[PDB]
């Protein structure tokens, strides 16, 4: 019905109408970082 | 390192690399190195040119190539 990685965690999925199997991919995540000069100059930042 | 590109690294780190052979989990992740492997194998040939030409002088000015069976005298 389902396979599975090495971790023991869902990695595809077959369709029971169309029996063909689909890949899953979590949604992406990940930690944001704000570039900033020294308030002595500016107040004008980017992030990353 | 070989100018017939790609031979940024030398036919021993290439040999090197190959021996060695070189997310999923919500919250691991893994961050890449500041320094990319082309910058380091620039140090190392840097390094490694600068004490084959400059033998004794290299830091200073010198900026001039001391023959290699001196140095090997030394
Ligand atoms: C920057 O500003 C802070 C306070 O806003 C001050 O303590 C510091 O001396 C200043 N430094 C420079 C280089 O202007």
């Amino acid at each position: 019905q389902f396979g599975r990685d090495i971790a023991d965690t869902t990695d595809a999925v077959r369709d029971p109408q169309t029996l063909e199997i689909l890949d899953i991919t979590p949604c992406s995540f990940g930690g944001v970082s704000v570039i900033t000069p020294g308030t002595n100059t500016s107040n004008q930042v980017a992030v990353l | 390192p070989d100018p017939s590109k790609p031979s940024k690294r030398s036919a021993i780190e290439d040999l090197l690399f190959n021996k060695v052979t070189l997310q999923k989990f919500n919250g691991l992740t893994v961050l890449p190195p500041l320094l990319t492997d082309e910058m380091i194998a620039a140090y190392t040939s840097a390094l490694l040119a600068g004490t084959i030409t400059a033998g004794w002088t290299f830091g200073a000015g010198a900026a001039l190539q001391i023959p290699f069976a001196m140095q090997m005298a030394y």
